[PDB]
């Protein structure tokens, strides 16, 4: 009898072939805490991947307005594995109706880099900044552009540019630090790395926590001190320094310069 | 007011019970209005903060919540975390939801609270028939309830949960 | 590249087999990761508990002020498997000359609640409260005196209420919460539960989820508002309110008086 | 003040990382004297608590330390704790401790380093490094310490940690 941060268990004992089989079960909450495991675990064995991507046409797991529980953790799970052969079934589920499914596959096609997905991307940002509105009662946008625009600027999208700096105005924050992140990402101009800087500075702890992910994923030097500085936990700085230092890689200076500022986070 | 909802949802993240649970009070009195942020804000960084997003949302009891508390209870690692969720999945508002998505609903809340009524560690089982009796209004969820609830009573290790099963049996 | 607060893995991955094979590898610092890791895990197979056993008497790891990592780890395992054919090599460490084997070997035996660890117990309360001091530079009293007070609490040792009654008194305020513990125990007297009703008051957090576990394991009814209102973290009073509920084990009352309070704080 | 020390490390658990890192450098300040409560009052169920303990106990660089410190690099589950450790078991001032255990200490952390440098988790790796870059200063140990940046510097899949091993080798 006894207290535990960090438990043993959060569910059954699994194995990859166990998780894999899982995925066929009877039991949906099993298919759907299976396919989670399989992500968490980044278990690449190319049955894991296979089986995942049949679980992208799922229909035995439904929810409240349509949506399907088990394609939102298959597609989560697909952009941990690192297996471009996901990308067709994921580009798939772009034009999947429930929101979630195209959430969680935009941020895998943003995970996995690949830019094949280039046009399906587009396609949801038809309409731009104007048609990028929040329906009633619904907690989300009407597409998930933050996870679009990321993935654009990941994949290298550069005849997207004209559509993507409209949204550095979207009146969502989150949305213009995607805007901002891709900006960079396809541009190289600094203007669009300073705004991720400035996002540091801001009163919102979660949006420094992604300001920090972008400067990572973009490298951009300049921001290494504001880095180190932010307010946020070390886990996200060592994150960012890490990707400025892969950026600026035997040694330069300024890669001294961040390992010494990674040092300083431990 | 409404234009506080974002800080109040931060102070979950400084770790001081007693302002947590003002805070947590007042986002719960708000209610409906609040739940698209309480959704989209949830701390994943921080299970402290995280337990408290879960237990103001399962308190509001918006059924838009349901997957969200899904996710909390089947796959987060923290038991205070999942522990509110299973409470919270057996009480949701159900009829707000447009037809038939309210008899959907909480299907999928009982599919997952048999789920991790399997778990090991105790307070996650006695969580799981709590959040279990609170399905009880509904008709067509209650063979199955009755049934595991029999099968728990015959198998389970730890005299409390048995007492709680007890408990829900009356 | 990704933020974890609770990570994959924190080490080797590792099955039962794996780890009790472990035990005996020529990396020390691999040994004592499995030892843990067969606590933490629970592998309650019997050719864990007599590996863990042999790992009692290891002497290729030492420490610090002649210290033995293994053999602390692997006392501290042994409590969690609940098997008493441990508990005369656990007997035989309280008269280890590392202090941290002498208290992991204290907190097992507590655990294993076997009456035959009694004597052994006993004699480290040798010259009382007068000579339950702190060696200079030392980080412990002489002895494990929580523990060891705690041990013969639970292991029903009736015949050292004389020598434990006078730690109520010890300077140490983790060592008088343990005290009245086990006078509690050993007596079934209110006014040894009420100082741990009192403790549940202070300004001290650490003391606090103390006597919370204490109120568990004695089961003392009448605290139970004071442990749902105690500033506390709800697993601990969960698991207090579990140990007055399974004393007061059909549905009494006071079961369900208690297991409404249970509800409340999930 | 010394009578101080308990609540300073109390303010670990309230998750404010500016009023944290006060406290935190009010200990180191006050120095060996807060190691003894620093080494028994680690917050056990608050990760975030316990990594500035660590943290602190690691700035400080009393050898007392040392077994803390193993326990936290070697079994902890969270990260930031971890790392902190690992930082710190190649920094303590083993002169400190009576002969011999002045040269058994090192040892034991090296030992403790080796062993985290294979986790797979790249920062633990980092850190790892670090570390084992502290132990420089120590001469029976270089060679063990070569030879293992050797390894990961041809093994190693990240970028990062390749780089790291670079400015140790230097």
């Amino acid at each position: 009898p006894s207290v535990e941060e960090f438990p043993a268990e959060n569910g059954p004992q699994l194995t990859p072939e166990l998780a894999i089989a899982n995925l066929q079960s009877s039991d949906l909450s099993l298919r759907y805490y299976a396919a989670w495991w399989l992500g968490k675990y980044r278990v690449k064995e190319s049955a894991a991947v296979d089986a995942l991507i049949a679980a992208l046409e799922d229909e035995a797991d439904r929810t409240e307005l349509g949506g399907y529980p088990l394609r939102r953790n298959a597609a989560r799970a697909l952009g941990k594995l690192g297996n471009r052969k996901a990308v067709p079934g994921l580009i798939n589920c772009l034009e999947c109706p429930d929101f979630y499914v195209r959430e969680a596959a935009a941020q895998s096609l943003e995970m996995l880099k690949d830019k094949t997905a280039a046009p399906a991307l587009i396609k949801l940002l038809d309409g731009g900044v104007a048609q990028a509105v929040q329906v009633t009662g619904r907690p989300h946008l009407v597409q998930p552009y933050e996870a679009v625009l990321e993935a654009l600027g990941a994949i290298g999208a550069t005849d997207a540019i004209p559509l993507i700096q409209p949204f550095l105005e979207h009146p969502v924050s989150r949305v213009q630090c995607a805007a901002a992140r891709a900006m960079y990402q396809l541009t190289q101009e600094p203007v669009y790395g300073e705004l991720l800087v400035k996002v540091l500075a801001g009163n919102d702890l979660n949006l420094r926590r992604v300001a920090l992910g972008d400067l990572g994923a973009i490298g951009y030097l300049a921001a290494a001190e504001a880095i180190a500085n932010a307010k946020a936990e070390n886990s996200f700085k060592l994150i960012a320094l890490k990707g400025l230092l892969e950026h600026q890689m035997s040694i330069s200076d300024q890669a001294i310069r961040v390992m010494n500022l990674m040092d300083s986070l431990l | 007011d409404v234009a506080a909802i974002p800080t109040l949802i931060a102070v979950f993240g400084y770790n001081n019970p007693t302002a947590a649970a003002i805070a947590s009070t007042a986002l719960v009195q708000l209610g409906e209005v609040a739940v698209p942020q309480l959704l989209t804000q949830i701390d994943d960084y921080n299970y402290g903060a995280r337990a408290y997003s879960i237990r103001t949302l399962a308190a509001i009891a918006d059924p838009r919540a349901l997957d969200v508390l899904i996710d909390a209870a089947a796959t987060d690692f923290a038991p205070s975390v999942r522990r509110a969720a299973a409470k919270g999945l057996g009480n949701l508002h159900w009829h707000k939801l447009e037809f038939p998505d309210n008899q959907t609903a909480p299907k999928k809340a009982l599919e997952t609270l048999l789920f991790i009524s399997q778990d090991a560690e105790w307070s996650i089982r006695y969580a799981a028939i709590v959040g279990l009796q609170g399905l009880v209004n509904i008709p067509d969820l209650q063979q199955p309830i009755h049934t595991r609830l029999k099968e728990m009573l015959a198998s389970d290790a730890e005299k409390a949960v048995r007492a709680r099963i007890l408990l829900a049996q009356s």
